[PDB]
RNA sequence: GGAAACUCAAAGAGUGCUAUCGGAGUGCGCGAGAGCAUUUCCG
């Protein structure tokens, strides 16, 4: 067998555990016995998950016990023996059988993880990147695998250059995805926040602009038109003119309600050009794909267009009186829009003084003016 | 050293050196070109504003009444925003003065 | 700390002086690799101690041992009492499984005893003397009246045996795959079970065989005759290989332990010997037991167990060297020195036939006039059986694999000699200074055959007369030279 | 030396170490090639170690196309990319097991320190893990092959007849 | 009053559940387990036995052989199943031994191939395309060495320059050749020894003693600047390229056919010579055969060394094929067919278990050199096996009966009929050797190992 | 004579089941360790 190798080269740690006196035979005896039963159940032909799950939890708890008995007894912590890296090593060895015999539960693998990433201290990140490259490995398709890893690259060790390397490989991998996509531009924003931080207190103690954020999402949109339209059509290019049309029509439904969500979690994030690289967004979202939507269908999104260029100034302040200072940009804008329109303009009528009553002296007055002096006096 | 080959015990023919070389981990770009239209776009912006180390160790070389709890957020703000190389580098630096005023 | 157990008991060339450091080396570290196990070990042995000096170890009986024990164990315990069929004969099987109970009216009945399956029951109408098992369950074998008969598993009367005119002595050398009986007539003789045939038959020359055991540990027969003359054989030689002068008139029973070390006897002249068997040195005797003990044997512990017909008496650790060890019957004088009784069991009319410990269990089975009764002992049972040779748990598909490796691996008859080590030896011819060579017309025919023969004897005679010459007054001085 | 392997299937592409060797000179002999047959001594063979799953249905259709006239594509080029480990040119340049001689070039054009291989041994190791089929791949997969490769089948043929839907 | 008694619990004994593995739990006794020796000495016999019951040692033929009897077999060195045989009809092969099949052949020469290598050979001009194309040189008896290309699937990384790459053509004949492993370089034997590289149709340099021919040469496995060679002057010559001069040369007593030399010591060779015994040569002290090889019945045809370093092959004039041990100096087994008549090359392969030889009657044959060994790879608990009753017929190898089992053979009745009068002969000259030596007085104990040697240059040292 | 297989035993075939000192530093090897080994931070 091999059951029986295993157990034999588990005997060194219980030989010094007696040999220093905090635990005597009859206990050492009795986990032995409870160890060799669930070591034959972990080798049996068709084992479980759940009994290595258990397995860990019993090699845990004595390990445990150990450092109490250790720190009760001898009352030292480290023993300086075999005994002490013994049970880490053997759970070590557990964890690695359970990842070779059963590679497709991500509890399982998070749990390892999450087990060496606690114990980092004492085995440092080659292991880490070891069996993080091995579960990349054996689940490319996972986006979460590629999502958790960079945010402990990013989190625990702060390495960019390979931070946007594993990115750009898992977007490599999979661009058919929103999440990996829009976590990607979030942790460039995260990186392009921290360097201008970075300034910013070399100017305490006394070019880069978002345009990374903006290719990654023109390829963002590019790509994730292109595959919406090959995760329908299935395996025949569907050929008449108004199906082909309206699947277009469809497609650019559900890019721009990708884009609404970019615009959605980079206003929460702005600190930044945000103005610039929002109206990057909606340049390119005047400038549109397969149909040039404008006066073509989905005119509400046209309208929608409108209504978050008009009222990309209004979004930041508390102090509405800097508002009705540069409103009259926002009413120009909107009387420009209004002379274009007819009953898209009596919806952004709506929308607008939505947004007004939303909101709420001598500008108030001068430079609608009727909630303005509402406000004002 | 074909004496000492005929002492030992148990010959595993591998002798020499063997191909043992770690397998391409996705934290490393293996030929060091762009190969997606992504990489060839983040790469050509990306050629002129970079944090290669060396804005950062300039950046980085700062770090008494701060040291015991004067700066007690600005000694925070400058170790979290301190970079990788940059933090390893100040980790052994820090440890190697260390290891000379506390043996 | 435990290598006692494990243990198994200069020069010019440097390679030979590296292989020999190596070779000891590994020596010592499989030694210590293999004595390292008993931390895995499975379970403890078991143990009732005195705890105090009024509670003695033999004023407990079953009543209190029986409640205070495991209710599986107490269950084991059975009393499986027949009336109708004559004074009973225990032998359970090599491992615990089995039992096999013999009347000497002629009930023989082989059956599991831990489970309710009575698989092989047979009466007969001839006295049945003893029983023992060959291998399994499978083939049991019954010294009967005036042939010894051998039988599957059922019932079926295998094999009526042609050879052993009588038998009342009769057991099996597991290895080899042996049947062995000791008669009434002065014979033992030897029969394999496997190939069918005999090996040997022993003339005996002294006497019917009153008492027999086996050795465990290299598989020689221990005789006992009328003469008290303990001897030990093996099919090499006709002549017994050791003769022993154990007690005075006849032995009635013989016992060894299972590591070969120790054999107990007792006589018909009330006398008990403890003896050692690699040196034949009388370790310490035993007088002033009332009644002859019928029957004795020895537990896988050192727990040796007296049978003197209504008693049974279990003395502890009785086998070592020392004086102390003496097992004696009573503490007088304030005496802690001694070796008193480590218990007994006192039956009520009925005289005691034979014992047998239980294999890998703590009881002792003990057969007498009106049945069968298992005695719980805490230390006479092996705790911890090894898994590849004995096995209370079978299958039919390990038992048959057991079956097929043991027949493979049967050791032939020959290789069993005084001591099974010797075997690798060189064989008696050392030279340790090994000499290399290095360092030192049909009686035409016929006639002239002689004439080269005869010319070789003198090429031969004058060769050593070479070989010989090789390696060996005033007036006579005057007078040599002539 | 035939240490990495490349398996092409119509649900995803595969990538196996080889743990151990053939025998490669007795690579005739009936007490080897049986060994392929049964599957207690090939999974001693090979185990996986990558397996990305091709997830559109007309991506599933393109990748074939590319394999069918012997091209390399976008998903093929990123598993190896991710997998095949750069040999220094102190060792050697590493090998991989394809199956066959019209792709041979296409990878060695695109990667350098790569080197295709194909012979007999290739041939049957190829043959013993189409045999073994799922059971190598240990449930790393949602969907079973039959379904999947009739489906790419009645696409592949459609690709290549161009027939008239109309 | 405290009690116990042992609780077998029925739970971690038996299983809970019907699929996982009962316990076998183990107690390492010398008590239970009592016959030690007598039972792994019967396990030792049971080994024996089921070797002698496997020992099932040829694998097959490879196409359908040659023409008129090999003379000539060059494994290659970089890969493993690719095998050249040249063949006396100026025919040489070029053999893919995993399908066992050819990949191109060539109407080589006109009289007969005498000796043939493999190169990578590194030229100057051109890139080495060796991971597509292989090198394949071979030299006759009418005065030309020809270097050849093979086209070769052993890749798949290309897509022409089939045969006949270039012809060195020499002043007297040629006799045989081997490339030096590193830098393109070869060495030939015929007139007199001669050192081309593949950039020159004339040759770099002469290097003989005299005017006497050459019959075999070899060069090294590494220390690669140094060679040997055997000339039918009964004479070994070393050489030595870094000097570019020879260096040693001894005579024994008969002409020495085929030396080899050790790919693991880099400084011992063996050398088979017509009589029938194989010496094994220490090269840095030539004047002690410091072993020699003694089961044949006749001349002993070639040698090589396996690469693991310790067996040696070997393949007599006489129709059979020796594998011994380096370390003993008798025969551990033998091969035999009554279809091969009179093998001329032997060699190892790379992969260490099989031996190539190849007989007279035309084909190239192949054994397994371990006859029981079987190739597939096995599950750990029958590799356990295997290697365990091997090392128990290694330790009581010395025992009478499972020696005189492990020893016997069928050997054909030619060679067992030859080998009982030679043992008579023998056994008769050792007998009138003691008479002489029971009367002589200065009569020298003359070592066996020293017997061949009858001059030696450059005496002692 | 038909057989309930749920009493049990001995066996025969077919099917499915597994692998072979601790993190750094320090003399170190071609962004880099798969190891040689410690008084360097040490634990």
């Amino acid at each position: 067998s091999k059951t029986r190798y295993y157990l034999e080269q588990c005997i060194p740690e219980m030989d010094d555990l007696v040999e220093k006196g905090l635990f005597t035979k009859n206990e050492v005896s009795l986990i032995m016995k409870k160890r060799t039963d669930f070591e034959h159940r972990l080798n049996s032909r068709g084992s479980s998950i759940n009994d290595y799950i258990k397995y860990i939890n019993y090699e845990s708890n004595v390990n445990k016990l150990r450092a109490k008995r250790c720190k009760r007894i001898l009352q030292v912590k480290k023993t300086n023996s075999l005994s002490d890296w013994s049970i880490q090593q053997r759970i070590g060895f557990i964890y690695q059988r359970g990842t070779n015999k059963f590679p497709q539960d991500l509890k399982f693998w998070a749990m390892y993880l999450n087990y060496m990433k606690a114990r980092g201290n004492q085995t440092s990140y080659k292991k880490i990147h070891n069996i993080y490259n091995q579960l990349l490995k054996l689940h490319p398709t996972n986006v979460d695998i590629w999502i958790s890893c960079a945010k402990y690259e990013y989190e625990v060790h702060a390495n960019f250059k390979s931070c946007r390397n594993i990115f750009q490989n898992g977007l490599r991998f999979n661009p058919d995805v929103p999440k990996l996509w829009y976590e990607y531009v979030k942790f460039e924003l995260n990186f392009i926040t921290k360097l201008i931080n970075r300034r910013k207190v070399m100017g305490l103690i006394n070019a880069l602009r978002g345009d990374i954020a903006l290719t990654i999402f023109d390829v963002c949109m590019k790509t994730l038109g292109k595959h919406y339209i090959n995760k329908h059509k299935g395996y025949y290019a569907i050929s008449d003119s108004k199906m082909n049309i309206e699947l277009n029509k469809e497609t650019l439904n559900y890019l721009f309600s990708e884009s609404l969500r970019y615009i959605k979690l980079f206003d929460e994030f702005l600190d930044l050009e945000r103005d610039y690289l929002i109206n990057h967004v909606l340049q390119f979202w005047k400038n549109d794909m397969y149909d040039l939507s404008l006066r073509k269908d989905l005119p509400e999104l046209y309208l929608k267009t409108v209504m978050i260029d008009i009222t990309l100034n209004i979004r930041y302040m508390p102090v509405e009186k800097l508002d009705i200072d540069q409103l009259q940009l926002s009413v120009k804008k909107y009387f420009a829009y209004i002379s274009k329109l007819d009953s898209a303009s009596v919806k952004s009528l709506k929308n607008e003084y939505r947004s007004y009553l939303q909101d709420n002296k001598m500008n108030a007055e001068d430079d609608k003016i009727l909630d303005l002096i509402i406000s004002k006096l | 050293i074909v004496q000492q080959n005929r002492r030992a015990d148990h010959l595993i023919f591998p002798l020499n050196k063997p191909t043992e070389h770690n397998h391409a981990s996705a934290f490393t770009r293996t030929q060091d070109v762009p190969q997606t239209e992504l990489q060839e776009k983040v790469d050509q912006v990306l050629q002129e504003s970079n944090l290669a180390n060396p804005e950062k160790d300039s950046k980085f070389e700062e770090l008494t009444p701060e040291e015991m709890r004067k700066r007690t957020t600005e000694m925070r703000l400058m170790r979290e925003l301190m970079f990788r190389e940059e933090r390893k580098a100040r980790r052994l630096k820090k440890i190697k003065s260390k290891t000379y005023r506390k043996i | 700390e435990n290598q006692n157990k494990f243990e198994r008991s200069q020069t010019k060339d440097k390679k030979l002086r590296a292989g020999l450091k190596k070779i000891d080396e590994q020596y010592k570290k499989a030694v210590s690799s293999a004595a390292a196990t008993d931390y895995l070990l499975p379970e403890s042995n078991g143990y009732l101690e005195p705890e105090n000096e009024l509670e003695k170890t033999f004023k407990v009986q079953q009543s209190e041992i029986k409640s205070s024990v495991d209710v599986s164990t107490a269950n084991k315990a059975l009393d499986l009492s027949l009336k109708e069929f004559g004074p009973y004969h225990i032998k359970y099987a090599k491992n615990g499984t089995h039992l096999l109970i013999t009347g000497r009216k002629g009930h023989v009945a082989s059956m599991d005893w831990r489970k309710g399956q009575l698989r092989a029951e047979l009466f007969l109408n001839e006295t049945c003397h003893s029983a023992t098992y060959l291998q399994n369950e499978q083939y049991f074998a019954v010294a009967q009246k005036k042939y010894t008969f051998i039988y599957d598993h059922e019932g079926t009367e295998l094999h009526r045996l042609k050879q052993h005119i009588e038998a009342r002595h009769l057991d099996f050398l597991p290895y080899h795959y042996l049947l062995v009986t000791a008669g009434e007539t002065g014979w033992l003789k030897y029969h394999d079970v496997s190939t069918g045939q005999l090996v040997s038959e022993l003339r005996t020359k002294a006497g019917p065989t009153m008492a027999m055991a086996q050795n465990p540990w290299n598989a020689v027969m221990h005789l006992g005759h009328s003469n008290g003359t303990v001897s030990l054989w093996s099919p090499s030689m006709p002549e017994p290989l050791v003769k022993l002068l154990s007690a005075r008139g006849p032995v009635n029973s013989i016992a060894i332990d299972r590591s070969g070390y120790y054999m107990a006897t007792t006589g018909a002249d009330r006398s008990m010997k403890i003896w050692d068997i690699r040196n034949f040195k009388q370790l310490h005797s035993v007088e002033s037991l009332p009644t002859p003990g019928t029957n004795v044997s020895i537990s896988d512990t050192g727990l040796l167990a007296l049978s003197r017909g209504p008693h049974v008496t279990l003395w502890k650790d009785a086998l070592k060297l020392s004086g102390d060890s003496k097992p004696c019957f009573g503490s007088m004088g304030g005496n802690p020195h001694r070796n008193t009784p480590y218990m007994s069991h006192l039956f009520a009319g009925n005289k005691v036939e034979n014992l047998g410990f239980v294999p890998f269990e703590d009881l002792l089975g003990v057969g007498h006039q009106t049945g069968i009764t298992n005695l719980i002992v805490p230390g006479a049972g092996e705790a911890n059986y090894d898994a590849l040779e004995l096995n209370p748990f079978e299958t039919k598909k390990q038992r048959q694999e057991q079956e097929v490796r043991t027949l493979l691996n049967k050791l032939p008859a020959d290789t069993i000699t005084l001591d099974p080590n010797s075997i690798g030896s060189v064989d008696k011819r050392s030279s340790t200074i090994r000499l290399n060579a290095k360092d030192l017309r049909s009686f035409l025919r016929k006639k002239t055959q002689n004439v080269i023969d005869e010319r070789k004897l003198r090429v031969q005679k004058q060769l050593d007369k070479e070989k010989n010459i090789r390696k060996r007054d005033v007036i006579e001085e005057a007078l040599s030279r002539f | 030396p035939i240490e990495y392997l490349l398996f092409e299937e119509p649900t995803g592409y595969a990538v196996f170490k080889v743990k151990l060797q053939q025998d490669d000179i007795g690579s005739r002999l009936k007490e080897v090639q049986e060994q392929i047959n049964d599957f207690g001594a090939f999974t001693k063979l090979i185990e996986l170690v990558s397996f990305a799953p091709f997830k559109g249905a007309a991506e599933a259709l393109e990748n074939a196309n590319d394999i069918s006239e012997g091209l390399v594509s976008e998903s093929l080029k990123a598993i190896l990319d991710l997998n095949l480990p750069k040999a220094s040119s102190k060792k050697k340049n590493i090998t991989l097991a394809i199956s066959d001689k019209n792709l041979g070039p296409s990878i060695k054009e695109e990667f350098p320190y790569v080197d295709c291989i194909s012979n007999e041994l290739a041939q049957d190791l190829i043959r013993g893990v189409r045999l073994h089929g799922e059971k190598l791949f240990k449930g790393l997969q949602s969907g079973d092959l039959e379904r999947a490769q009739l489906g790419l089948g009645h696409a592949y043929s459609r690709a290549k007849v161009k027939f008239s839907v109309q | 009053m405290k009690i116990k008694t042992i609780k077998r619990s029925a739970d971690d004994y038996v299983p809970v559940k019907s699929t996982q593995e009962s316990q076998m739990p183990r107690n390492l006794n010398p008590e239970l387990h009592p016959f030690e020796r007598a039972r792994e000495y019967t396990k030792a016999l049971n080994a024996t036995k089921l070797e002698r019951m496997f020992a099932k040692p040829f694998v097959g033929q490879l196409g359908y052989g040659h023409r008129d009897g090999v003379y000539a077999i060059a494994k290659n060195y970089g890969s493993l199943n690719k095998l050249a045989t040249g063949s006396a009809d100026g025919v040489i092969k070029y053999w893919n031994m995993s399908t066992r099949e050819e990949f191109v052949s060539f109407k080589a020469h006109y009289g007969l191939v005498t000796g043939l290598c493999v190169t990578q050979p590194r030229f100057h001009d051109k890139k080495p395309d060796l991971k597509s194309q292989n090198f394949m040189l071979s030299c006759s008896d009418d005065k030309t060495v020809k270097l050849w290309s093979i086209n070769v699937d052993d890749y798949s990384n290309k897509n022409n320059e089939e045969g006949l790459i270039r012809t060195f053509d020499g002043e007297s004949a040629f006799q045989g050749i081997d490339s030096h492993r590193e830098n393109s370089t070869f060495a030939t034997g015929g007139a007199k020894i001669h050192l081309w590289d593949v950039n020159r149709l004339k040759p770099v340099s002469d290097l003989s003693w005299g005017a006497d021919n050459i019959t075999s040469l070899k060069f090294n496995q590494n220390e690669t600047d140094i060679l040997a060679s055997t000339g039918s002057d009964n004479s070994i010559v070393l050489y030595d390229l870094r000097t570019n001069s020879p260096t040693q040369k001894i005579v024994q007593t008969m002409r020495t056919n085929a030396i080899c030399w050790n790919p693991m010591e880099a400084f011992n060779f063996v050398t088979a010579n017509e009589d029938h015994n194989a010496y094994y040569y220490d090269m840095r002290n030539l004047s002690r055969s410091l072993n020699v090889f003694k089961d044949h019945v006749s001349a002993v045809m070639d040698v090589d060394f396996s690469p693991t370093g310790d067996e040696i092959v070997t393949g007599s004039y006489d129709k059979s094929i020796r594998i011994y041990k380096t370390n003993h100096g008798h025969s551990r087994e033998i091969y035999h067919t009554k279809r091969m008549q009179h093998v001329f090359q032997v060699k190892y392969s790379m992969d260490s278990k099989y031996i190539i030889s190849g007989s007279d009657d035309g084909n190239v044959r192949l054994w397994r050199s371990k006859a029981w060994e079987r190739s597939n790879v096995k599950t750990t608990r029958e590799k356990n096996k295997l290697e365990y009753d091997e090392k128990l017929k290694e330790r009581f190898r010395h025992m009478p009966e499972i020696k005189r089992i492990s020893r016997h053979r069928h050997v054909p009745q030619v060679i067992k009929k030859a080998q009982e009068i030679k043992n008579i002969e023998l056994s008769s000259i050792k007998r009138r050797e003691a008479n002489e030596r029971r009367t002589r007085k200065d009569m020298p104990y003359i070592s066996e190992r020293k017997k061949q040697i009858v001059g030696t240059v450059h005496k002692y040292e």
